[PDB]
C-alpha cells in the first residue's frame, strides 16, 4: 500500500521582493560589510616559500 | 578475538640496533580500508590499558583508523637493546611498517610515548601523516618532579632479586618504595613468570632502562636533544590543565620550537579542564579527561591529519589552490600557476589501487 | 568578468588565435613569448578601487540609516 | 569541554543574574496624593490591548505576501508566537522590570510591526528566500515523479530498507535493532552520498571512489584565480 | 645551485603592493596588529606623523619663497 | 565569447570540480543586480 | 473581495447565519479547522479552548477568521474574553441583534 503513494503538486513560487537582492540587500548588518571588506583587501596572501620575504 | 589481535613473540636481545623488531597489539577498524594509527604507550606502561579507550563505541575511534598499540624497544614484548636513541628507535618503526606493509601511518603517544611518536615524524616525515601527543612535549624533563619519581622508582626496582626474593617480599617492597598507586599497579602487572616457572621478571628491561635514566644525560628519555630536529607535519598536543609533566606556563614553547606547523593554543594545542591530581596523567582512567581527548583525536584524524600544510582542513582538498614557486618544475613549457597539492592513498605502495583505477578511467573514455 | 572584458575578446579574437594556437605551443623564445602574453580571462583581474567603493558605500550607508532614523 | 570557573560571573549589584532591575541611584519612589500637586508620567493601562492588536496586525499584514500558502501561514504563526511568548517563559522576571516590562515589550513589538507594514522586516525577507528555495526543491521532485523517474530521496530510503534487512538477517543472537544502530547505518550512507555530490559516481567504485581525483590539479585556463597571484 | 624559487621575489612583491596596497599592507601586518596599543599611543603616532608632514609642507613653501 | 585554449594542460571536469567554474557567473550576477537599480532610478533622477 | 488560495486568486464568500443552529455549527467547524486544536471530536458547545491546546494568541487567530467569514470588525477589547465555544456563539448573536436594532455595526 505504501508503494502506491503519490505526491501533490506544490506551489510554483513564493513572494519575490522587488527591492531585496543578494548583492544589494535591503536591510543592513555588519555581515554584508564584512563580505565587501574581505573582497576589497582580498583573501589571505598565502606564501609558498620556506622563508619570509623580509 | 577479531577486533583485538596482538601478535605473539619472544623478546630477543640484539647486539645490532638495526636487527630490532617491535611487537604490539593491533585493533582492526570497522570499515574495510582505513589508514593506520601507531600509538606508543607511556614508558613501562601496559598497552592493554589503552584498549578500552580505542574500543569504546562512544568515542568510535576505530571508525576512522586501524590502531597499532605498539611497544618500543626494551618494553613489553619487543626486542631488547641498551640504546634508547630516538633515531634508532624511530628506524625500528620504519622496519615494522615495512614488515607489516604500511606505507605511512598516523603516530600517537602518551607521555614519553609522545616524544617517541614525534621523533619518528622528525626523522621520517615523508611516511608520517600526523602526530597526536598526550600530556607530553618535545622538552627536557629530566628535572621535572614527576620524571624524578619515575626515575627514582625504576632505580628501586633494581634492588629486587626475583631468584631469592619471595612473592610476599616483592609486594611489601612495592607498597613502601612506590607511593604512587598507578605506577605501583603498572609495575606489578609488568612482572611475569617465564615458562616452567623458572623465575619472575619484569616485561621491560630494567637494567638498560635504569642506566638510561640514572645516567641522566642527553640520551636519557627525559631529554629532548637538538639533534632530533624539526617536525614538518601536522601535530596536535593535548594535556591536562594541571599536569606535572607539561606546565602551561612555559612547556608549550617547545612545541613551536620543534613543530613548524603548530599554530598555537586553541588550534593545535589544548588543555583539558581539570583539578590538581597527580593521577591526571592517566587520562584514559577518568571519563572527563578521556571524552575530551577522544573528541580532539577524532577531529585531528578526520579533518587535520594527513592534510597538506598550507590547507586549513580536509574540506579544502580539491577546492583550494596553493601558489607555486617559479622554476620548480622540470617541464620548460609549463605555465606556472596555483595548484591543489596531491594527497595519496594511505597504502598506495603496497597496493595497486592506482593501477586499477587507471584502467577503469580508460573504460570511461 | 565584465562587459568591457568581453568587448576586448571580440576585438582580440584574431590576436588570440595567433598567440594561443600558433605561438603559445611552439618551442623556444617564441613559445615563452606566447605563453606569457596568452589572452583570456584575467589572473588577479579584480579591481581593488571598485571593491573599495563598494565597502565604503555599504559602511557609510549603514551610518546614514542610524543618523537619519530618529 | 570548558566551563566558566568564576563563581561570581552572574553577580550584579542588584542580585544574582538580575537583568530586570539593575541597581541605579535614582531609584523608584512612591507618590502620595495629599502632597502631590502635579505629575508628568507616560505610564498607562493600555499595554494589554496594544499587545492584542499588535499580534492581529503582525499576523494579518504578513499573510498578505504568503499567497495563500497554508503550510506557511501555520509555520509563521508558530514563529510569531515564539516572539510574543518571550516575556512569559524567560528567566528574566518580566513582571519586576524597572518601569514596567509590559509597556517595554509592547513598544518593542510596535517597532517590528512598522517594518512589517512596509514588508521590509528581515524576518519577512528571510521567509520568502527560505520558502522559494524549498518550493524549487519540491517542484524538482514533482517534475521527476511525473516522468516516472526515481527521486534521490526515495533511492536512499530503498537503499536503507534493504541494508536493514541485511544487518538483521545476521543479528540472530540478539533481536534489538536499536535506533542507535539504525542511525549509524544511515549516517555512513549520508557521508558517502554527501561526498558524492561534489564527486559523482562514475563507475562501480561508487560516489567519490576515484583516487585520481585527489592527484595534483590545476585551475582551468578559462577560470584562473581572480582574487590573487598564483606565483 | 642557488634557490631559484626566490628569483625576482622583490619585483613580485612590489607589483602586488601596487595592485592592492591596502590588502598587501593589511595581511602583511595582520599578526602584528593583533596586539593593538592604546588610543593614546595610536593618537600620538597619527598626531606626530601628520605634524611632521605639515612641517614638511611648510618647508616646501618656504623654498618657493626663496626661489621667488 | 569563446576563448582560445592553448590546450597545454587538460581542464578539470566541471562535474568533479565545480567550484572552480563558479566565480565568473556570480560576478556578472552582481552587476545585473546593480543595473536593475540603475533602471529603477530613471524617474527619480529624471 | 478576492484572496490568494494556494497561489490562485479566489473570490471570497461571506456568510449570514441569522439562526442559532447555524452558529453552533460554524464555530465548531471554525475551531476544528485550526491546526492547533486537539480532540476535535471531543469539542462541544461547552468546551474550554484551553482544554484543546489553545491559548490567548490562538483566540485571536480564530477571531481574525470570524472577520474573514462574516465580515465583522472585532475590536481588541472583545477578543480576550473569547475562551469558550459558547462565547463565540453568544458574541455572534449579540452582533446580529445589535445590527438588527441599531442599524449599524458595533464600535470597533
Ligand atoms: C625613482 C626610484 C624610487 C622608487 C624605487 C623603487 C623602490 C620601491 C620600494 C619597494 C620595496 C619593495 C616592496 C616590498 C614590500 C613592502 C616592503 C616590505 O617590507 O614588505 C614586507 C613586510 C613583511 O615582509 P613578509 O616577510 O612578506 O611578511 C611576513 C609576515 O606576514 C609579517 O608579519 P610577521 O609578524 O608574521 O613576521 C615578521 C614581521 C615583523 O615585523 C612586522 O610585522 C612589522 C610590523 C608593522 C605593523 C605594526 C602595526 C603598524 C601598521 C599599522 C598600519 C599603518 C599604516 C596604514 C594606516 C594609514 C593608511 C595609509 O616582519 C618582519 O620580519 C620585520 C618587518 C620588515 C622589516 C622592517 C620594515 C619596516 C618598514 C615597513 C613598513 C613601512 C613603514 C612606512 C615607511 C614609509 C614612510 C612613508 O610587509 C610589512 O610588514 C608591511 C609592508 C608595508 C610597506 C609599505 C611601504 C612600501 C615601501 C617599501 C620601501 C622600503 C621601506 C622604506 C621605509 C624606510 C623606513 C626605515
Ligand atoms: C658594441 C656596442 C655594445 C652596445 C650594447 C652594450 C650593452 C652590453 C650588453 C651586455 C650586458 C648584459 C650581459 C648579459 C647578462 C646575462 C646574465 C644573466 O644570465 O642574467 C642575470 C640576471 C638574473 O636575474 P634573475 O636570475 O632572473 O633574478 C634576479 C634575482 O631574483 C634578483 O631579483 P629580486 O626580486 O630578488 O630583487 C633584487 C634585484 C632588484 O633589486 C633592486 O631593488 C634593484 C632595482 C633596480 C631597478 C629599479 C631602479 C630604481 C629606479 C627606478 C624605479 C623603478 C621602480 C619604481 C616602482 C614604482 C614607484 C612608485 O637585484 C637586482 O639588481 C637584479 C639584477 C640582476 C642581477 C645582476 C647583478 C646585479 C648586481 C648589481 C646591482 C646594481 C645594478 C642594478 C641594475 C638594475 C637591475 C634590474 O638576469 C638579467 O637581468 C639579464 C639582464 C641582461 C639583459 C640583456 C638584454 C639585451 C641588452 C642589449 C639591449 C640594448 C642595450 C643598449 C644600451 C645602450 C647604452 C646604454
Ligand atoms: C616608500 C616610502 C615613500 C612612499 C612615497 C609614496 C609612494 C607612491 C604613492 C602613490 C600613491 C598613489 C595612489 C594611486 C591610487 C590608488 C588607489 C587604490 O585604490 O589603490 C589600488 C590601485 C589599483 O586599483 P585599480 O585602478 O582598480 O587597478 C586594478 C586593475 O586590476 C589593474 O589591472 P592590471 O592588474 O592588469 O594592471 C597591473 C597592475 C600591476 O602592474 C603595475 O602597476 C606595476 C608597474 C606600474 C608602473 C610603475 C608605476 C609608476 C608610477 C605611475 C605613473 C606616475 C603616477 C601616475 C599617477 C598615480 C596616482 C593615481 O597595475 C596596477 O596595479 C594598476 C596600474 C598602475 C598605474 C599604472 C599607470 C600609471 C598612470 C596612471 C594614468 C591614469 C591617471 C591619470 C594621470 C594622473 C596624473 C595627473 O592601485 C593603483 O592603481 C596604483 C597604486 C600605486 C601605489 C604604490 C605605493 C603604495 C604604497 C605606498 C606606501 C606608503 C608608505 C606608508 C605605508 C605605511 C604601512 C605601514
Ligand atoms: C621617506 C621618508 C623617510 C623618513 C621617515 C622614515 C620613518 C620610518 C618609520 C617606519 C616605522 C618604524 C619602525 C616600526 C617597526 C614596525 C612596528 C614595530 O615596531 O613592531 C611592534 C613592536 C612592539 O609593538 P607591539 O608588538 O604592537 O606591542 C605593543 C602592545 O601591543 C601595546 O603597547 P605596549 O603596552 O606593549 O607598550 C606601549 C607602546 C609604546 O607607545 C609607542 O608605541 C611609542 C610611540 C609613540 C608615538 C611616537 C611618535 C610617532 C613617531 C612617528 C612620527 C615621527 C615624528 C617626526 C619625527 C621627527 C624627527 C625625525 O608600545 C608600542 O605600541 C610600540 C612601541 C615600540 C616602538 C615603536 C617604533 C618606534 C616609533 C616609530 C618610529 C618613528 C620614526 C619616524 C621618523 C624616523 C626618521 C629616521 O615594536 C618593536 O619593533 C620593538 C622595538 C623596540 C622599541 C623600543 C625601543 C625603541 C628605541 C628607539 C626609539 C626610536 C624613536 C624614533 C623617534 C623618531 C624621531 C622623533
Ligand atoms: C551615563 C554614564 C556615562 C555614559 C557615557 C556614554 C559612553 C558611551 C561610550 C561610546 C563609545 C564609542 C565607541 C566608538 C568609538 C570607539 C573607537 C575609539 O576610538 O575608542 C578608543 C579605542 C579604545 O582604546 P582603548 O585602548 O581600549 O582605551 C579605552 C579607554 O581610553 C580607556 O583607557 P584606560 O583604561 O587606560 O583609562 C585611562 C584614562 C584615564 O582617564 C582619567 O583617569 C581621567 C580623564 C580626565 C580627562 C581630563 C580632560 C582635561 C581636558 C583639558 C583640555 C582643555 C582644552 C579645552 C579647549 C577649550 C578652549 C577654550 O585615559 C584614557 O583612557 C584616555 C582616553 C581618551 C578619552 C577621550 C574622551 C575623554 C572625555 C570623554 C567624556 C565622555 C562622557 C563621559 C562622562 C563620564 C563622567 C564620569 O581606541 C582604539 O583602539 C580604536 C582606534 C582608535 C584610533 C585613534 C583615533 C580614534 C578617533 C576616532 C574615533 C571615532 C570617532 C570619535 C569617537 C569618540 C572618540 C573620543
Ligand atoms: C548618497 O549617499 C551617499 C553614499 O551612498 C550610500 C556614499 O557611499 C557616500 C560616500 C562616498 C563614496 C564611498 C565615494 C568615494 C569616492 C571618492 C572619494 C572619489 C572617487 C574618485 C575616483 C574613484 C577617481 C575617478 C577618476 C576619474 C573618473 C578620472 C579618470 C576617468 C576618466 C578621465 C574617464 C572620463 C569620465 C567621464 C567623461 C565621466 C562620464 C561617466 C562615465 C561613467 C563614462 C565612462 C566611460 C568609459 C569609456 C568607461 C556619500 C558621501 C553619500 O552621501
Amino acid at each position: 500500500k505504501e508503494n502506491t503513494g503519490s505526491m501533490k503538486k506544490p506551489m510554483a513560487k513564493a513572494y519575490e521582493h522587488p527591492y531585496n537582492s543578494e548583492h544589494h540587500p535591503l536591510n543592513f548588518s555588519a555581515v554584508k560589510i564584512a563580505e565587501t571588506f574581505h573582497d576589497f583587501i582580498g583573501p589571505e596572501q598565502v606564501s609558498p616559500h620556506y622563508e619570509s620575504f623580509a | 578475538s577479531r577486533i583485538i589481535n596482538h601478535l605473539r613473540g619472544d623478546p630477543v636481545y640484539q647486539d645490532n640496533t638495526k636487527d630490532v623488531s617491535l611487537r604490539g597489539t593491533f585493533l582492526r577498524g570497522k570499515y574495510d580500508d582505513l589508514p593506520t594509527m601507531i600509538f606508543f604507550t607511556e614508558a613501562c606502561d601496559l598497552t592493554a590499558n589503552w584498549i578500552p579507550f580505542f574500543t569504546n563505541p562512544q568515542y568510535d575511534i576505530l571508525a576512522h583508523r586501524n590502531v597499532w598499540l605498539l611497544n618500543p624497544r626494551n618494553f613489553g614484548n619487543s626486542d631488547r637493546h641498551p640504546s634508547f636513541d630516538l633515531q634508532e628507535m624511530s628506524d625500528d618503526v620504519m622496519r615494522f611498517m615495512y614488515s607489516q606493509k604500511i606505507s605511512m601511518a598516523t603516530l600517537g603517544g602518551h607521555g614519553i610515548g609522545g616524544k617517541i611518536a614525534l621523533a619518528v615524524g622528525c626523522y621520517h616525515a615523508e611516511r608520517v601523516t600526523g602526530v597526536f601527543s598526550i600530556d607530553s612535549s618535545p622538552m627536557d624533563q629530566r628535572y621535572h618532579e614527576a620524571f624524578k619519581e619515575f626515575k627514582g622508582y625504576v632505580n628501586a626496582l633494581t634492588e629486587i632479586n626475583f631468584k631469592t626474593w619471595s612473592d610476599k617480599d616483592v609486594k611489601v617492597f612495592l607498597k613502601e618504595n612506590i607511593k604512587d598507586p598507578k605506577w605501583r599497579s603498572i609495575f606489578t602487572n609488568n612482572i611475569s613468570k617465564n615458562a616452567k616457572t623458572q623465575s619472575d621478571s619484569f616485561n621491560f628491561e630494567i637494567n638498560y632502562l635504569n642506566h638510561n635514566l640514572n645516567f641522566n644525560k642527553a640520551d636519557s628519555l627525559g631529554n629532548w636533544a637538538v639533534k632530533n630536529g624539526i617536525y614538518t607535519g601536522r601535530a596536535h598536543f593535548i594535556f591536562p590543565e594541571y599536569s606535572r609533566w607539561v606546565h602551561l606556563a612555559t612547556n608549550t614553547l617547545p612545541m613551536h620550537k620543534v613543530c613548524a606547523r603548530v599554530k598555537g593554543f586553541g588550534h593545535d594545542i589544548f588543555y583539558v579542564q581539570g583539578d590538581e591530581n597527580p593521577l591526571n596523567h592517566w587520562v584514559y582512567d577518568f571519563e572527563n579527561y578521556a571524552n575530551v581527548v577522544a573528541s580532539k583525536l577524532n577531529k585531528f584524524l578526520h579533518s587535520y591529519d594527513g592534510v597538506h600544510a598550507l590547507l586549513k582542513d580536509r574540506t579544502e582538498i580539491g577546492n583550494f589552490m596553493i601558489p607555486d614557486r617559479i622554476k620548480s618544475r622540470n617541464d620548460s613549457k609549463h605555465i606556472y600557476g596555483d595548484y591543489s597539492p596531491a594527497h595519496l592513498h594511505h597504502n598506495w605502495r603496497f597496493n595497486h589501487i592506482y593501477e586499477k583505477h587507471d584502467e577503469l578511467d580508460k573504460k570511461l573514455n | 568578468m565584465n562587459p568591457i572584458q568581453k568587448a576586448w575578446l571580440k576585438i582580440l579574437e584574431p590576436v588570440s588565435y595567433v598567440i594561443n594556437e600558433k605561438m603559445a605551443k611552439r618551442t623556444g623564445i617564441i613559445g615563452k613569448l606566447g605563453r606569457f602574453f596568452a589572452i583570456g580571462p584575467r589572473e588577479y583581474g579584480v579591481h581593488p578601487i571598485n571593491r573599495m567603493f563598494i565597502f565604503m558605500n555599504r559602511k557609510y550607508m549603514a551610518f546614514q540609516a542610524v543618523a537619519l532614523h530618529r | 569541554g570548558y566551563k566558566i570557573r568564576n563563581k561570581s560571573i552572574f553577580w550584579t549589584r542588584a542580585g544574582w543574574k538580575n537583568n530586570w532591575h539593575p541597581k541605579n541611584f535614582n531609584a523608584p519612589r512612591p507618590s502620595y496624593g495629599e502632597f502631590t500637586m502635579g505629575i508628568r508620567c507616560r505610564n498607562d493601562h493600555h499595554s494589554f490591548l496594544r499587545y492584542v492588536q499588535t499580534y492581529r496586525n503582525m499576523s494579518r499584514h504578513c499573510k498578505q505576501y504568503f499567497l495563500g500558502d497554508k503550510q506557511l501561514e501555520e509555520t509563521f504563526i508558530l514563529g510569531l508566537r515564539s516572539l510574543f511568548l518571550v516575556p512569559y517563559d524567560s528567566q528574566c522576571l518580566t513582571d519586576q522590570i524597572k518601569h514596567g516590562g509590559e509597556r517595554r515589550f509592547v513598544d518593542q513589538l510596535d517597532r517590528d510591526f512598522e517594518l512589517i507594514s512596509y514588508n521590509t522586516h528581515p524576518y519577512q525577507l528571510f521567509t520568502y528566500t527560505v520558502r522559494n528555495e524549498h518550493l524549487a526543491w519540491k517542484n524538482e521532485q514533482y517534475e521527476k515523479i511525473q516522468k516516472g523517474e526515481k527521486t534521490f530521496e526515495q533511492e536512499l530510503l530503498d537503499y536503507l530498507d534493504e541494508q536493514v534487512l541485511a544487518e538483521k538477517a545476521k543479528l540472530r543472537d540478539g533481536q534489538n535493532f536499536s535506533i542507535e544502530r539504525m542511525t549509524e547505518i544511515a549516517l555512513h550512507v549520508f557521508r558517502k552520498a554527501r561526498a558524492g555530490k561534489v564527486r559523482p559516481a562514475q563507475d562501480v567504485r561508487g560516489p567519490d571512489g576515484n583516487v585520481n581525483d585527489f592527484l595534483e590539479q590545476r585551475r582551468p585556463f578559462e577560470h584562473p584565480n581572480p582574487t590573487g597571484v598564483t606565483h | 645551485f642557488p634557490d631559484r624559487g626566490n628569483k625576482r621575489r622583490w619585483f613580485k612583491n612590489l607589483f602586488r603592493l601596487i595592485k592592492n596596497p591596502m590588502g598587501y599592507i593589511f595581511w602583511k601586518t595582520y599578526k602584528a596588529r593583533l596586539a593593538k596599543p592604546s588610543l593614546i599611543v595610536t593618537s600620538m603616532f597619527i598626531g606626530f606623523t601628520l605634524g611632521f608632514i605639515k612641517l614638511k609642507a611648510q618647508s616646501i613653501a618656504y623654498s618657493k619663497k626663496q626661489y621667488a | 565569447p569563446k576563448i582560445v585554449n592553448p590546450q597545454l594542460w587538460p581542464n578539470p571536469n566541471k562535474l568533479r570540480f565545480a567550484d572552480l567554474y563558479k566565480y565568473q557567473g556570480v560576478e556578472m550576477k552582481k552587476i545585473n543586480d546593480s543595473i536593475k537599480n540603475y533602471k529603477a532610478a530613471k524617474f527619480y533622477i529624471g | 473581495l478576492t484572496q490568494y488560495v494556494e497561489g490562485q486568486i479566489v473570490n471570497r464568500n461571506q456568510l449570514t447565519l441569522k439562526k442559532q443552529e447555524d452558529i453552533e455549527q460554524y464555530v465548531l467547524k471554525l475551531v476544528r479547522g485550526y491546526f492547533r486544536t486537539t480532540n476535535k471530536q471531543g469539542l462541544n458547545i461547552n468546551s474550554v479552548l484551553q482544554d484543546h491546546g489553545l491559548d490567548e494568541f490562538d483566540s485571536i487567530e480564530l477571531a481574525m477568521q470570524v472577520e474573514e467569514d462574516l465580515g465583522y470588525v472585532i475590536s481588541a477589547e472583545t477578543i480576550p474574553v473569547l475562551n469558550k465555544v459558547k462565547h463565540f456563539v453568544n458574541y455572534i448573536n449579540h452582533v446580529e441583534q445589535f445590527k438588527a436594532e441599531n442599524g449599524k455595526a458595533p464600535i470597533a
